[PDB]
DNA sequence: TTTTTTTTTTTTTTTTTTTTTT
DNA sequence: AAAAAAAAAAAAAAAAAAAAAA
């Protein structure tokens, strides 16, 4: 299955521009370990922008990159690249460019072509593809992930840890993508964008109704006068110019209004048709879609309650799950036998507690064919008893996911008590360390297992 | 037990004490403490010459204060003494003992008073650990009352020196291997790496003791110590780590050595391994004759009760209830809480103290469930179980296992499909249905942007045709 | 200075509604510790509904009351009594009564009528007000503070404790109540809400506007036709049924057009004419506010600026600040706190540490609770170490201890600590303040509790 | 110093030792156990009787693996050996040893050879908190290498049994109170709650010395305990807790007995306080005379050098750059770094080393600095310094402190409703609506809460003054907006 | 040089809960 | 009981804009 092996950061963020900072990883276990604003979330930013391509949250204007306000240069150029095996064995690179490209005014920010080559064991470089549209496609086709578990579940922000217990479209828009049912749910915005343009034309069409109303009032009156006028003229011949008028002002100004409003008449009923059967459609095609998402979910809640069970040390909450049925989409918890919503009838460190279970169980049902995971300070607002439960329960996670071909856990924390009880010391020797240097950029360790405390 | 033959050097082995295990617990909070010092006092009325400690004698790597202050009172009480010891050191301690300038074994200070000399290794708990490398052994042995050995300082390059002694006519080599990682330990062990310098002097008549702190068999692939690894010359493993207690003597046929695993004094795990009975065990080192042993059993262990169930193998009890499988899963805790008071009630009245009945201790019980759902019955839902901390905590007062009574464990049409069942319903009053299911579908699995605005656009302009060619259903 | 002195809680949240936990808060310090879902923030909730009266974020469904789906009862009332004094020394009583009914699957939630009572020395008990509404003005002035600093400064929420670092109006609208300057805003509201409703009218205006036009286009033809018809009917005088047509016509269908249609247009101009006068007041009534929120705010920026530079550990930042300057279109307000990595000036939100985040939002509580908080001495922090390393969590615990001593030469403070971890209570040096700790726990039923301990009793 | 007379029991002081502080520090982390085991050394050396430890042995309430080892090491070396120790236990040992089953001092125990026995009381660092109230000292004196004395169980009634010795002809009784809240115990001293057990036998011959680690002095009200409730009969006080080293018998004229305040052997925090010279004292109690002091000075402990200014006392200091300020604290540090260096040589080479040259320990350096503006401006900005770690980053290499070298300090409705927007209303100069009108229209709104004062206010113009334009029939015949706006603005002047 | 697309930010609809009036 | 506005807070949706595809 797959597996990283290897990340060289240049330039981004905290890091230098002109350096090439470098963490291998290994098995089964990477620790990282740093003070504040060493470089610790940059680490895994820069794994998944390059697995999938997206920056994280709230860089508009290119604060991804190394500032050049702080060096002072116009023309900077940041390279995230990475060393990886994929889900059948083959071994291949990744490399992603970037450019800052700073004007007097403004900065402008582009994405330079990247690379993706498949090394083969006699170092045959031959490359795949060169683009970043086919770079966010081709990577995650070959980890074996869709591209949402790599960015929700594998490589998860610090700062976006907690969107299992978030609002009920954010839940569905994220289930969307994971259960790789986004294409219908786009078909299903691209039949909305057909309603909304149609109802203004509809709107439109109504006015012209009116104005089209009035004329055709002004045709059969005149039409009328002319016959009552042109009956008299006959009782009187048997015994004009006022038909004359009338008909010159139908021939100039009452033409042809019979039919042209006809066809703008039968124009409005094809609107009121086409309007139901979006909507109709769409609530068939939807209700479809939300059938799937709750048939899909079953396996999750499964192994989402196995290990909330042994893992949550407390005596309030039985169980957890997540249920669908806009889009009553949450989770719920189960306090001896009835159910309640989680959300905003919790906690800090429930919640923290749930989110981890969450994409754990998420992270052994569809990332089987990657066994990566990298968990961003897994231990903020947990007692000492829930700290002492999520090692142990990490350490199970290792020991069941080993038989397997591999299972990759990244840690990054700086609370010391997590680490005694997850045994880092019998799964690594090693441990990296980011530090600033005097220089103000970021730098990346090598430190002996023991020497950590 | 009577003093030993001049020519007899006797000695008590114990390992794995694990002082501050629990320390926080208000029941069994000073179980492993309490038991050591009964390991401890089991020497000093025994008359053993010296005692030796296969590692793990802290819980962890840096120990409180009522571990160490409770580890130094029962060296202090049982270690110091007027009756002079009558091992005679043979080689130079200070191979042995190169940490620091305390090179020589503790009685042959002259500023201490020693009796009983304890010699013990590191273990995978109280291990080196800080900027200085400093273990927990390591801050006994500067008071005087133990003395660490077999450290390794750099643990690609290993080299084992025994310690030599000999009480009249009878020699004993004792080398200790402290406990390094197994993965390093193999692979160091691989190339000839662990290295054993035997004496060379008058070799034939000594007696090979071997104390180790590695996993016996590693459920992976290569993180254990194979007990194919040790030299040949070796007369006896004390294999500590491992925390079954084995009374008896498992003899390696091809090496001939006798491997003892003496086990735990404290458990630290309610698991099977630690089910069974606790010993301490006595060696008698004899010239001449086979190295007679004695298991002592300890009386301070924890009375401890274990079954394993799986809630599929029993009968009459179906999934979709709660509330009669947590009416049975009790029944079959409170049935081996009075085992287990039955055996602290017989094993109380049966020292002598038969003739009052006393507050019994309260016994460890553990109940390992397996909820999972049979074979056959192919459904989600496996069998509905109470939270097992609130379920076990309805125990409180009868069980010493506060929180942990019962552990529940497991025993080991992409869309367009079911999209295309639901078109029969979806009934539209001028699209075609066929058209526009084929409409999204090639929108869909073709990637072409532009197809389901182009249908609805046609399939409209087709109908005005046809409704704008029909005079009559412009005056209705 | 006002001071807070004893808090009771009876069915809201984890507590009983069958039962009453009470807490002391000593002084100068007060530590609540316990394990996950104890009931430690749901004290600050209460205090914060007791001195303001607003309910924690997120609880439409009634969920601030101890839920009857478990309990097994219909009607369900809680309570919240809070003894603090007032600024100007007087001992007063709040309560706070709540019930929410569960009839059929829906439940209603309603606030009873509380009471404020203010005790004099000799016990002379006289409610004072009576009416939630009433409550909620008054306690905080008897506090001292605006009710806007006792909500996001004071008893803030753990979930919106990082506040300072939000989006810009989100962060206006915080920082408009705490500088007493929203009036002004609900008045600009006003004149903008006035706004689209006269567009509006400007369109409906218009429409017809175009019809009284296509009238003014009609009528004078027919009287050009029939002043036509009159001078050949004239001549041939001198040598009328199309007229009498063309004059019932005009008549019938276009007689009263002439000054309709022009006031009509009249009108339309009119709004137009409003549309600018409502703009350019308004457009200046926005920048007299924001000339105040950065006056007002400038000895706010003079103790965040010696806080961080004593507080934080690190290279990087040299110091932080809050700028409220005007502004690109659809930014609204540029209201946003900046950092200064060495004399160059960038934006903190976006481009710092989930640590660095924390330590400015707690450090600017600190500052806004010393200018605009300095009639009632009380600062609530709930888990004030969250993603902070060594260095960091020991330079707060070192600066808090600052602010106790300097704080306290002055009149009452006191400050709540809620945390569960060893290295900020060995670094804050805790038992040199007090002798006891409350110990929120749920008994053996899943109620909350709260414990009087001793101090040396946390390990 | 040589044998002491058989009549003279001799003593060595020394207090707040803090073994572990800044333990780890990779330049300055050895400094606290070096210099407890040069305190021991000049202590078996100088051939001193017993040492009284009065307080503050370790800086951390569990100590590290570290200091516990290096205090094992160096009690070990220097406190057993084969010479007997000369004093005579007077007094039953299980009276102050009240904790456990090790009821005897440790030098008279059978199974060890103690020949220097080092007393010692808690601390208020190194204090007794645990499950079973434990504190580090209680665990060396289950080594037998200290007797820990002077512990206090329950803190509301106190009971001190002192320990009598007797050397020769000379008696002492060694009073010891451990380290328990001052504005606790100054309650229990209070109301009579504080207790000392004299000996029955023989008033008028013991030299009463107590060991106490409370606050001297209180520059709070409520800060510390006196001197006035210690009982008169003592003849001298060992003041623990205080750092600063006064070399000197502060000697209290009403209560007859002299303070003694040897400091400590560490500098915890760079001040003041911790910049004077610090001692280990040695008595030497004699039946006869009165008691003779000598001070022997520390030759372990880093140089350091302190320094205090404000930033405005000095010219040519503009507050608004920051650069030409830096520029002078950058010269001012450089300065006293020479000082430091200078003092460290000659101390170094004044002790025997006076050909040889060695790379000189690194000094401690601190400078205080006020960054308050001056008194003649009062603009909310004052002046503007740098980081203070990367300011102290800059000296990397020549001092030990390498992140704390510098230290900054300070040495301390809705404006009037439209006050401030009366300018813009002035200003506003709208061409329909008047000004005096919307500013009372809106000062209502906000001032009188009256929620629709302005909503009508606005609605009044577009009636008003509708009709009132539409009362001029040459307004509808002009297509020109400049026309139509001076004519507006006439019918207004 | 011009057009789709995704992300933020701000603005809106719903739905209870008070508050009025009785 | 009974109803009819106001206030306000969540959840979902619509502009603005800079990047990327054309
Ligand atoms: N575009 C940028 N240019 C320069 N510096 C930046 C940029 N973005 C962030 N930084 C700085 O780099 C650091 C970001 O590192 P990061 O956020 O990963 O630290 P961290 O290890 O996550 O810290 P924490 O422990 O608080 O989570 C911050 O200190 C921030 O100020
Ligand atoms: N409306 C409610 N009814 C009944 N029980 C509730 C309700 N809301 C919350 N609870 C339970 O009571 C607990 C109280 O939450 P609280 O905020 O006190 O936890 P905490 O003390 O903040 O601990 P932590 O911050 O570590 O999670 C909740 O976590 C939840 O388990
Ligand atoms: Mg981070
Ligand atoms: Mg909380
Ligand atoms: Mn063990
Ligand atoms: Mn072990
Ligand atoms: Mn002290
Ligand atoms: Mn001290």
């Amino acid at each position: 299955m797959s597996a990283i092996y290897k990340l060289s950061i240049q330039g981004i963020r905290s890091f230098d521009s002109n350096d090439r900072e470098t963490i291998e990883f290994g098995k089964p276990l990477t620790l990282i370990v740093g003070m504040n604003g060493s470089g610790k979330t940059t680490i895994i930013e820069c794994l998944k922008y390059a697995t999938t391509g997206d920056l994280p949250p709230n860089s508009k204007g290119g604060v991804f990159i190394h500032d050049p306000k702080i060096t002072g240069e116009k023309d900077i150029r940041a390279q995230v690249k990475l060393a990886f095996t994929s889900a059948n064995g083959l071994n291949m690179i990744v490399t992603r460019n970037i450019q800052l490209l700073m004007k007097k005014t403004t900065t402008t920010f582009k994405t330079l072509e990247g690379q993706l080559v498949a090394i083969n064991n006699s170092g045959d470089r031959s490359t795949l593809s060169t683009r970043s549209l086919e770079l966010d496609a081709q990577v995650p086709l070959y980890l074996g992930v869709p591209k949402a578990i790599l960015e929700y579940v594998i490589f998860c922000h610090q700062e976006d840890s907690l969107w299992p217990l978030s609002e009920p479209s954010n839940l569905k828009k994220k289930f969307d993508e994971i259960f790789q049912a986004m294409k219908f749910t786009k078909a299903l915005d691209n039949l909305k964008s057909i309603k909304k343009d149609m109802s203004v034309d509809i709107k439109l069409l109504k006015q012209s109704v009116e104005h089209l109303k009035l004329d055709k009032d002004r045709s059969k009156a005149m039409k009328l006068n002319i016959h009552q006028l042109q009956t008299k003229i006959d009782q009187y011949n048997e015994e004009q110019n006022q038909i004359d008028s009338l008909t010159h002002q139908l021939r100039t100004d009452y033409k042809d209004i019979e039919k042209n409003y006809h066809k703008e008449w039968v124009e409005l009923q094809t609107r009121s048709f086409v309007t139901d059967d979006i909507d109709v459609y769409s609530k068939a095609l939807d209700s479809a879609i939300m059938k799937y998402h709750g048939l899909k979910m079953q396996d999750i809640n499964r192994i989402i309650d196995e290990l909330w069970k042994r893992t949550y040390s407390g005596t309030d909450i039985d169980t957890i799950k997540i249920r669908s049925d806009s889009y009553n989409y949450r989770v719920v918890m189960y306090k001896q036998d009835v159910e309640l919503d989680m959300r905003g009838r919790c906690s800090a460190g429930q919640k923290v507690l749930a989110s981890i279970i969450i994409r754990l169980a998420l992270s052994e049902t569809f990332g089987a064919n990657c066994g990566v995971i990298a968990l961003d300070q897994p231990t903020t607002n947990l007692d000492e008893e829930n700290i002492e439960s999520l090692a142990k329960s990490l350490h199970n996670i290792i020991n069941m996911r080993r038989h397997q071909k591999n299972f990759q856990l990244i840690v990054i924390t700086h609370d010391e008590k997590f680490l005694g009880h997850m045994n880092a010391a019998a799964f690594t020797d090693h441990f990296f360390k980011v530090k600033r240097d005097d220089r103000q950029k970021s730098q990346i360790e090598w430190v002996d297992i023991n020497r950590v405390t | 037990m009577d003093y030993p033959d001049p020519d007899t050097i006797r000695i008590l082995i114990t390992t794995d004490n694990h002082v501050g295990y629990n320390e926080n617990d208000p029941i069994t909070g000073d179980d492993s403490w309490k038991t050591f010092h009964e390991v401890m006092m089991l020497a000093k009325n025994n008359n053993v010459d010296m005692v030796v400690q296969s590692g793990d004698l802290f819980h962890v790597n840096k120990p409180s204060k009522k571990s160490l202050y409770q580890v130094l009172k029962t060296l202090r009480l049982c270690c110091m003494g007027d009756k002079p010891c009558e091992l005679e050191l043979l080689s130079d301690p200070s191979q042995v003992f190169h940490y620091d300038e305390f090179t020589n074994v503790n009685y042959e200070d002259p500023n201490f008073n020693i009796s009983i000399p304890v010699f013990g290794i590191s273990g995978n708990h109280d291990d080196a650990s800080g900027d200085s490398l400093l273990c927990p052994m390591d801050i006994l042995h500067a008071t005087g009352l133990i003395n660490h050995f077999g450290k390794v300082i750099e643990s690609d390059k290993i080299k084992v020196v025994p310690l030599l002694f000999q009480k009249g006519s009878t020699k004993l080599a004792l080398y200790g291997l402290a406990a390094v990682r197994d993965e390093r330990l193999f692979r160091t062990f691989k190339d000839g790496g662990v290295t054993f310098e035997v004496p060379t002097m008058r070799e034939g008549e000594w007696f090979n003791l071997m104390c180790v702190h590695q996993n016996h068999t590693g459920h992976t692939n290569t993180a254990f110590l194979p007990e194919q690894f040790l030299p040949d010359f070796l007369d006896m493993v004390i294999w500590g780590h491992e925390h079954e207690c084995i009374p008896n003597l498992v003899h390696n046929p091809i090496k001939n050595f006798d491997v003892l695993q003496p086990g735990s004094s404290v458990a630290t795990s309610l698991c099977e391994a630690e089910a069974q009975p606790k010993y301490v065990f006595i060696l008698d080192i004899k010239y001449g004759e086979a190295p007679k042993m004695t298991p002592i059993p300890l009386e301070t262990i924890r009375t401890f009760k274990m079954k394993s169930i799986s809630l599929q193998d029993v009968p009459h009890l179906r999934p979709h209830d709660k509330d009669a499988t947590s009416k049975y899963l009790i029944e079959q805790v409170e049935e081996m809480i009075r085992d287990a008071n039955e055996e602290t009630k017989q094993k109380l009245a049966d020292d002598g103290e038969g003739d009052m009945v006393a507050e019994l201790p309260k016994p460890l019980i553990r109940l390992r469930v397996d909820y999972s759902a049979p074979s056959n019955t192919q459904s989600p839902i496996d069998y509905q179980v109470e939270n097992p901390r609130r379920f076990s905590n309805r125990f409180v007062g009868r069980v010493a296992n506060g929180n942990n009574v019962v552990q529940f464990y497991k025993k080991r049409l992409e869309v367009q499909t079911l999209v295309n069942d639901l078109l029969n319903k979806m009934q539209l009053s001028l699209l075609p249905e066929v058209g526009l299911n084929e409409a999204v579908k090639k929108f869909v699995d073709k990637d072409e942007k532009t197809a389901l605005k182009e249908f609805i656009s046609h399939e409209i302009s087709n109908e005005v045709g046809i409704l704008s060619t029909n005079e009559e259903f412009l005056r209705t």
